[PDB]
């Protein structure tokens, strides 16, 4: 144990699910498999359910198991995992045919979880992985920790994970996710869309979405020099736009910031707190919008930095006209910083770090699965003894 | 005889508490050491990464 | 091949249920759900490549 | 260990802590209060309330769940809170798992009436399978490897002093001070009032301020002086005169700076004014002429030990208690607090050697009550605690 060919990482999210089977060994590659997170559920007279990849003869209903990051249908969710897992087996079993003795003989699974999943959901998933998929080794890695492990392993930090309809805020102290501080706001990328609809009434949804995803949309805090600029439709249609391309991100940025502030203010050990504020981690699709992260930082500074009020400072400098020492405050944060990205994953640098949580998982899985110690995953041994409850003896 | 018997009776539960309390103290100490262990193995995994 | 058999041939054994349990000292008056071990007696495929990015 | 997982709930008078027995920290710490927003409607949770509070909307009002006894007094609201916890935080039917909850040490009277209201809530309403009630000072002490201890809990409602001898709680020596965290909030506010402009029904703003800047101020400005402050002052003065006179620095003149966010304004206190707030906990005769020095924490601790010596030698109980002093509670984390509680105890009992114990980890004392209940829930035998079942309720219901 274990073959690197064999490591399987799954990262399921509301819209899609990133998947990878086998680690490259030279450098880590950005996940190439992206499967929409949904399954079809046919209902068979007599009550029971059947699950397919396609609307079978238009008889099945379309189930979207994960919504706003939460599992809303645990059965369709497990069926969706099986569907992924089986597909991978078939694919490899064709290509190579000796696969069941090699690449498919011992498949350890790392499943990236979301803060919102029940213990009940996590146990059921564990049961499913050991009983239905007949897999033997499982790590359930929280998304937040994947984040901090990718980010050159930070003991103290805050994860701001911007989704489409919600943003999660998750403080990590001493490599532990602080559950009672964790929260999400019902606000994300779509907010930008919505802000823009108000600013550009005569546009439609696809036009607005296209602007957001275009080279000329940025958050300010040379394109910025031009009054108007140009970009092209999804359907090739050229669209011109004024100052609106520097708008629409503000309401979201303010909401996130207000939340970050209330959160970090409830970290009880001020020495931990100082560290967290100095390692803000921002992740998610939205964050690839040029200027966004820096704009968000800018706002956290504007709202939360402990520093002398400018008027007060200006008086003191007039007074000294007749050198001014720095006023020291008892509060934190006096320093706010974004955590430093690792620049030595070439493939990741190339594609941006909106999905860096996955790199977290590539690193953890290699660590854990290419070393003897079985301290951080459930094994068959353990499953046989405690069952799904085995899960809680290997939490991080 | 009555007094001795009742006193041994009282002590049967005097010893009862001696145990109950001895075993609770044991669990409490073991749980505390388990916290510290988890906390250490965690910090150790982080510092290795 | 049959998905179920693919699952069966890879990765080579108990089963648990989540059910009512009633502890004993005989039996306490109460119940609670837990993961109990069971006694002796107790669809499709998608094509990657569509989902591969290109 | 046992094949079970419990829900552990602690309803303090200020904070409520909830989570499962299988992990080291609680899933949630939320306020033991709620907003009633008006068709009525009930808001629970730290961010939900702070958001709603900042909205500053009429008709919004904060109400509490736990009286100063540390006991629930609004049971319709308590159910809504429990529902909220089980639905949105633990996310599990209350019917599945055993429940472990806390009560504060009492003199014994309110006990039966409470137990009944809990039966009604746990059974009639929620359908909980079975529950245990642990006594907070007792569990905290056990969680700390101690069977006998003098447990000094400084929370929001005041100080709660509880001697515990060989696993048993001495009820007549149970003592609850009236001055603690919430009191400190009032004083910080009244004193800073003129620098921040500011100088029930207006509960919403009182609450929001207590939960925001006032909380930060307490954690960063206040300190407890090691020795009676009036004496410290006379001394520091008497010394300062000599340094001055001698040639031809008084520590109380150090300044401390707090950025007050709502007005982007610096508030500066000298160290004396920082020491002053907690002095009230020790010498409450310094606010009103209506408080005797005996309502102060020092006399109170002493009172409770002496009432322990009356069981049912004294200079033995005294010796037991004083070698197992436990200092606990959110407010006990204010810098200088342990040392002053110790100095205050040591001088009322000079013949004896004090040894005190305290969780040094910031988080863990704030929730040490919940931590205590947690370590009860992980006890290896069902026989270690009284576990009330639906039965017990049935049988009490008879005549």
């Amino acid at each position: 144990p274990f073959r690197q060919d064999s490591i399987l990482i799954i990262y399921p999210r509301s819209q899609t699910t990133l998947v990878q089977f086998g680690l490259n060994e030279e450098t880590f590659t950005v996940p190439e498999l992206e499967i929409p997170t949904q399954i079809y559920r046919t209902t068979r007279q007599d009550g029971s359910y059947t699950y397919h990849s396609t609307n079978k003869d238009n008889k099945a209903e379309l189930i979207k198991p994960i919504q706003n990051g939460e599992i809303i249908d645990i059965s369709a969710f497990t069926q969706f995992l099986r569907l992924i897992f089986v597909s991978i087996l078939s694919d490899r079993a064709n290509k190579n045919q000796d696969a069941f003795e090699a690449e498919l003989s011992n498949i350890p699974l790392l499943l990236i979880t979301h803060h919102s999943w029940s213990q009940s959901d996590l146990e059921i998933i564990t049961q499913y992985v050991f009983e239905s998929l007949e897999i033997n080794n499982l790590i359930q890695l929280p998304a937040s920790l994947a984040a901090t492990y990718s980010m050159i392993s930070l003991q103290n930090c805050c994860i701001i994970d911007v989704g489409t309809h919600h943003t999660d805020i998750i403080p990590i102290v001493d490599y532990a996710q602080l559950d009672h501080l964790v929260s999400s706001i019902p606000m994300g990328g779509q907010s930008i869309n919505d802000s823009l609809k108000k600013l550009l009434p005569q546009w439609d949804d696809d036009q607005i979405e296209s602007l957001k995803k275009s080279p000329i949309f940025e958050v300010l805090s040379k394109n910025s020099d031009l009054e108007f600029n140009t970009f092209w439709d999804e359907k090739g249609n050229e669209i011109k736009v004024g100052k609106q391309r520097f708008q629409g991100c503000n309401n979201l940025i303010k909401n996130i910031s207000n939340r970050v502030g209330l959160t970090l203010d409830n970290i009880d050990d001020i020495n931990k707190a100082k560290a967290v504020w100095e390692n803000i981690i921002i992740v998610g699709g939205t964050t690839s919008i040029s200027g966004f992260k820096e704009a968000l930082l800018g706002q956290l500074l504007k709202d939360h930095l402990i520093i002398e009020p400018e008027e007060e400072k200006s008086k003191r400098e007039e007074e000294a006209k007749s050198f001014v020492p720095t006023i020291e405050y008892v509060q934190c944060p006096t320093v706010i910083k974004l955590a430093k990205y690792p620049d030595y994953f070439p493939e990741w640098k190339k594609s941006g770090y909106s999905e860096i949580i996955f790199l977290g998982a590539q690193i953890v899985s290699k660590q854990i699965f290419t070393h003897p110690k079985d301290t951080f995953y459930i094994t068959r041994e353990k499953y046989n003894m405690k069952g799904p409850a085995a899960l809680w003896d290997v939490q991080f | 005889l009555y007094k001795n018997h009742e006193l041994l009776k009282l002590e049967r539960k005097k010893t009862e508490a001696v145990a109950r309390l001895k075993s609770m103290n044991k669990s409490a100490i073991n749980q505390y050491n388990r916290r510290q262990d988890k906390k250490n193995k965690r910090l150790k995994f982080g510092h290795r990464l | 091949m049959d998905p179920q058999t693919l699952i069966t041939k890879a990765n080579k054994k108990e089963s648990w249920r989540y059910d009512w349990y009633q502890p004993s000292k005989e039996k306490y008056p109460f119940r609670y759900k837990t993961w109990l071990r069971n006694q002796e007696d107790e669809e499709d495929i998608l094509d990657l490549k569509e989902f591969d990015r290109r | 260990t046992l094949n079970r997982k419990c829900v552990v709930i602690h309803n303090g008078s200020h904070r409520t802590v909830a989570g499962f027995s299988n992990v080291e920290l609680p899933q949630c710490i939320i306020p033991s209060s709620y907003i009633k927003r008006t068709e009525a409607e009930f808001i629970f949770g730290t961010y939900n309330m702070i958001d709603a509070a900042a909205e500053k909307r009429n008709g919004d009002e904060v109400y509490t769940l736990v009286d100063s006894q540390g006991l629930p007094y609004n049971w319709d609201a308590l159910e809504m809170q429990w529902r909220y916890l089980y639905d949105t935080q633990l996310k599990v039917s209350p019917e599945e798992l055993p429940l472990v909850i806390t009560m504060p040490a009492t003199n014994g009277k309110p006990d039966m009436a409470i137990l009944e209201r809990y039966y009604e809530l746990a059974f009639d309403k929620l359908n909980v399978p079975v529950f245990q009630i642990v006594i907070e000072p007792l569990a905290i002490a056990l969680s700390m490897g101690k069977s006998s201890a003098f447990v000094i809990d400084i929370g929001a409602s005041g100080c709660n002093v509880t001697p515990i001898i060989d696993g048993i709680v001495v009820k007549n020596a149970v003592v609850r001070s009236k001055f603690g965290g919430d009191f400190l909030d009032f004083q910080v506010h009244e004193r800073l009032a003129p620098l921040i402009k500011e100088e029930q029904k207006r509960s919403t703003d009182v609450w929001y301020e207590a939960s925001t800047w006032i909380q930060q101020f307490k954690s960063t400005m206040l300190q407890v002086s090691e020795k009676d402050l009036f004496e410290l002052e006379r001394y520091y003065k008497e010394q300062a005169d000599i340094y001055a006179k001698q040639q031809e620095n008084n520590p109380l003149v150090q300044k401390k700076n707090f950025l007050f966010k709502p007005l982007n304004k610096t508030l500066t206190l000298d160290l004396k004014e920082c020491y002053q707030f907690a002095e009230y906990l020790f010498k409450p005769q310094l606010i009103s002429d209506k408080f005797s020095p005996e309502d102060g924490l020092g006399p109170l601790m002493a009172k409770s030990v002496k009432k322990a010596g009356a069981s049912i030698s004294p200079e033995q109980v005294y010796s037991l208690l004083l070698t197992n002093v436990i200092i606990t509670g959110s407010t006990s984390l204010i810098e200088g607090m342990e040392q002053r509680i110790i100095k205050e105890l040591s001088i009322r009992f000079p013949q004896y050697k004090l040894t005190t114990f305290a969780n040094q980890v910031m988080m863990d004392r704030k929730i040490q009550g919940w931590l205590g209940a947690l370590t009860m829930a992980n006890l290896p035998s069902w026989s270690l605690g009284k576990w009330y079942s639906k039965e017990d309720y049935e049988t009490l219901k008879r005549d």
